[PDB]
């Protein structure tokens, strides 16, 4: 609760590869043994993943430093975390990172997920507060110190809590929680799913499609947000906060065309983009995923301005609007005193 | 705690009984406090009204028979009944902001008047 | 109130009211009307001012507890609590207000018991000449006249911000029924058909679905989750076959693509042509219908299949 | 109100009690039906419109 020992990181995000990642269904619809175009906000293939890597033990003896900056909250935002244990609390979408504004809450909580957006008080660290009652050896979960006070509540989600550990294996998977938050029409819409991972550390190549969760009418516009991480007393032992190290991805979502093609049960089996390469692109042309030999016409090229040139007449000799509209006496209905 | 009570037991008739409703700070102290009555059957009658603008006003018939005194070190309140009834005999509540409803309130222990 | 289910419908019935006051908004269609917001207004209010709740009578209670609005959007609603609250004796309990810095603008919790002045000489935080208590208490006797009876009354007030709607209850539903031409509306989707059971292999987070041109194939009940297929049911054009008013007068008609068990009766691959009788026989015939069969009249009109040579 | 809409160039005198609740009347005045007609009040010091 309220750690601000950080000191050394805000490195620049190291950027890495994102092979086939952020497909989803953009919609409630199925279709079978089809292939669709649709014009959503979707994360470019093959782009520069904005990796803000969590807590970073740099190992010679302990040395955590928290590692979640307020990010900003354009249009939309793709989130990857292995997260092996729950250290990701939640979410702390706003907009003026203060009091006298609403602000959008995801706690894990994790019994049951309560989503609020509510009147809040930010404190001087936004985290749950998890400490013993000094009694019944029980963490606390209030968000007190998520903000010094809640008030004014006009939404409240209960269900199950969005993160499952399904592994049961001892690691070999590690769970790659794949997020995607887009608020539309003053909407807001959950996207999560689990997969198995074998790799170390870097994103798997296969495809993840990925089944939407809850939609949340809020209707409150979100222009920046924060990410928890995980915070408990220390004790009496030969201080003690953040146990464990994470690592988090953030990606950006822009208004891009995708074809999405569909299996007969209407999952999504492939994805290809319309904008990074010229085959690709052919392929949107054709709705096909395979084009026979030949020569196709895709598109035209437009060199863009690059600048913008303005000229008017020199003269600034303030046309007399004064003497016009405030004049003396406006003239009669049959004799305009008309002024040019 | 935030709100509480004090005082009680049994009281004398006639005599001057120091009641006392602690609290833990004066910024809880919005808007009221009251020390009523809910007896059975009775329609709701209050016996007091402390006010957060340092105001007492009681019942023209009641306002007489009590004495008021406000303090902000514990933040209690002093109160002395005499000449009690039976119609008094209830759980007697220390209720800040009664008339906020049964929310935005504390309700206290309770004790009771009895007359012998 | 938001995001909830309204049962206005339940509230007519269940019992009766003093009055139900609507200006802009029709009572038996608040089950279908739509706002964003709910404000449930707890309210006691004297017998003879049960009637003041209306914007333009005031007194001593409507100038200084809340000044009503001129925006309302809701309507005002009470019943008869003397069972409950009126008796013999009085009851001296809610607060009265004399007179203060202004009036009390309408939605403002100015709940504060500061000290005002009727006149104009100060009170130097002491009651008294120009100074007078800004807090009584009602009066109630069942021995008085219909005035001066006690009332519980509560009111409804609604929102129609810039959001999307939340609190509409749909008190609506019909049975389902299967192989028939049916003007479903499953949720939004309005449409004609006949239903009958798919063996799709839907996802438990899709509507529905539709195949190809975006032509809605299967819909799935938001009830018991079944996936039921759509198809538009019989129609086609209609042809008469005539040699001619001249000629006779006889005439047999074609249904394009209908089976005739759905509406001489010949079934053909073009539909049950219906009017002509079908012979055994091949003749090189001069009507043609369609998939080898054809139609003359040689006295009524007979169908063949065409002789080649 | 009215049961429903009215035709183009339609007449109305009759002016029958009707439902305008949820309680059965079956003519019977008070609660639940209303008498349709009212009386408008127009004072020389009155609203814009
Ligand atoms: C729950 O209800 C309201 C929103 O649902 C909140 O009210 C907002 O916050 C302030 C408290 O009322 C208001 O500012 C007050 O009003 C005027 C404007 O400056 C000033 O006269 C007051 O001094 C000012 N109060 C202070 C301490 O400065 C906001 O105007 C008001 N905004 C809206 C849209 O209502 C409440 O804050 C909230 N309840 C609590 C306890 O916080
Ligand atoms: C999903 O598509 C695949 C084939 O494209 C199917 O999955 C299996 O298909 C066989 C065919 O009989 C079934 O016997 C299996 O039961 C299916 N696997 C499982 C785990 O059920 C299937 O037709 C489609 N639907 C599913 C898997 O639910
Ligand atoms: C990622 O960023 C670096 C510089 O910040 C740039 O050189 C590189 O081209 C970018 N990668 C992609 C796929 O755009
Ligand atoms: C406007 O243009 C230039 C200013 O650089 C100068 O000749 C003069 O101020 C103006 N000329 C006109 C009005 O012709
Ligand atoms: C006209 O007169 C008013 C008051 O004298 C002044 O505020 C306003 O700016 C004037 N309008 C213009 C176009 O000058
Ligand atoms: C809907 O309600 C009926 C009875 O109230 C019940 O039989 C049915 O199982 C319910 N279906 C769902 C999806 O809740």
């Amino acid at each position: 609760q309220c750690v601000n020992l950080t000191t050394r990181t805000q490195l620049p995000p190291a950027y890495t590869n994102s092979f086939t990642r952020g497909v989803y269904y953009p919609d409630k619809v199925f279709r079978s043994s089809v292939l669709h175009s649709t014009q959503d906000l979707f994360l470019p293939f093959f782009s520069n993943v904005t990796w803000f890597h969590a807590i970073h033990v740099s190992g010679t003896n302990g040395t955590k430093r928290f590692d979640n900056p307020v990010l900003p909250f354009n249009d939309g935002v793709y989130f990857a975390s292995t997260e092996k244990s729950n250290i990701i609390r939640g979410w702390i979408f706003g907009t003026t990172l203060d009091s006298k504004t609403q602000s959008l809450l995801i706690v894990n909580n994790a019994t049951n997920v309560v989503i609020k957006v509510c009147e809040f008080q930010f404190c001087n660290d936004p985290f749950l507060g998890v400490y013993y009652h000094k009694n019944n050896k029980s963490w606390m979960e209030s968000e007190f110190r998520v903000y010094s006070s809640a008030n004014n509540c006009t939404f409240e989600y209960v269900s199950q809590p969005f993160l499952m550990d399904l592994e049961g294996k001892q690691g070999n998977f590690k769970n790659l929680r794949e997020f995607v938050f887009k608020n539309i029409d003053g909407y807001f819409k959950i996207y999560s799913k689990h997969t198995p991972i074998n790799l170390v550390r870097d994103l798997p190549q296969g495809f993840s499609a990925l089944e939407p969760l809850v939609d949340l009418p809020i209707g409150i516009n979100i222009t920046r947000f924060q990410t928890l991480l995980a915070l408990h007393r220390s004790y009496l032992t030969p201080s003690g906060w953040t146990a464990g190290a994470a690592a988090y991805y953030v990606g950006y979502l822009q208004p891009r065309t995708f074809l999405l093609k569909y299996n007969e049960n209407g999952t999504i089996t492939d994805a290809v983009d319309c904008a990074l390469d010229p085959l690709s692109e052919t392929k949107c042309t054709l709705k096909s995923f395979t084009v026979e030999k030949g020569i196709y016409q895709t598109s035209n090229f437009r060199v863009q301005p690059t600048e913008s040139i303005v000229r008017f007449p020199n003269i600034t000799n303030l046309c007399p609007f004064g003497e016009v509209f405030n004049a003396t006496r406006f003239a009669s209905v049959y004799a305009w005193n008309r002024k040019r | 705690v935030q709100l509480v009570e004090s005082g009680g037991g049994l009281v004398q008739p006639g005599g001057s009984l120091r009641l006392s409703c602690a609290a833990s700070d004066f910024s809880f102290y919005d808007y009221e406090m009251s020390w009523v009555r809910q007896a059975p059957g009775k329609a709701l009658e209050w016996i007091g009204s402390m006010y957060h603008s340092g105001r007492t006003y009681i019942n023209p018939s009641l306002k007489s028979l009590v004495t008021i005194s406000r303090d902000n070190s514990k933040n209690t309140l002093y109160l002395q009944m005499n000449s009690l009834r039976a119609e008094d005999t209830a759980m007697y509540y220390c209720v800040s902001n009664w008339a906020s409803g049964s929310t935005g309130d504390y309700w206290g222990q309770g004790t009771l008047v009895t007359v012998s | 109130i938001s995001n909830c289910v309204a049962d206005y419908s339940v509230l007519y019935n269940s019992a009766s009211f003093s009055t139900f006051k609507c200006y802009g908004v029709s009572p038996t269609k608040l089950n279908d009307l739509c706002f964003t917001n709910v404000y449930a207004d707890s309210f006691v209010i004297r017998g003879d001012e049960v009637r003041q709740i209306a914007p333009g009578q005031t007194g001593k209670i409507a100038d200084y507890n809340y000044k009503l609005p001129d925006d309302f959007t809701g309507c005002v609603i009470a019943w008869n609590s003397n069972n409950l609250d009126s008796k013999v004796g009085g009851n001296y309990n809610y607060l009265y207000r004399l007179f203060r810095k202004s009036n009390l603008k309408p939605f403002e919790r100015d709940i504060s018991t500061e000290i005002y002045q009727a006149g104009s000489t100060p009170c130097n935080g002491v009651e008294g000449f120009n100074c007078y208590f800004p807090l009584q208490s009602y009066g109630f006797q069942p021995t008085n006249g219909v005035g001066y009876q006690p009332y519980r009354v509560v009111v409804l007030s609604f929102e129609l911000l810039h959001a999307p709607a939340t609190v509409c209850g749909p008190k609506k539903s019909t049975n389902l029924v299967k192989n028939k031409c049916v003007n479903f509306n499953f949720n939004g989707l309005t449409g004609t058909g006949v239903l009958t059971e798919s063996n799709k292999k839907f996802l438990p987070f899709q509507q529905f679905g539709r195949d190809i041109a975006d032509t809605t194939d299967a819909v799935r009940d938001p009830q018991t989750l079944e996936i039921l297929d759509i198809t538009p049911c019989s129609f086609g054009g209609v042809s008469v076959i005539t040699p001619g008013t001249n000629t006779s007068n006889q005439v047999a008609v074609l249904y394009q693509d209908v089976n005739c068990t759905e509406v001489n009766v010949f079934q053909t691959r073009a539909g049950c042509l219906i009017g002509a009788e079908h012979v055994n026989n091949s003749y090189e015939c001069d009507i043609p219908i369609g998939a080898g069969i054809c139609a003359s009249y040689q006295q009524s009109i007979i169908a063949y299949t065409m002789s080649l040579g």
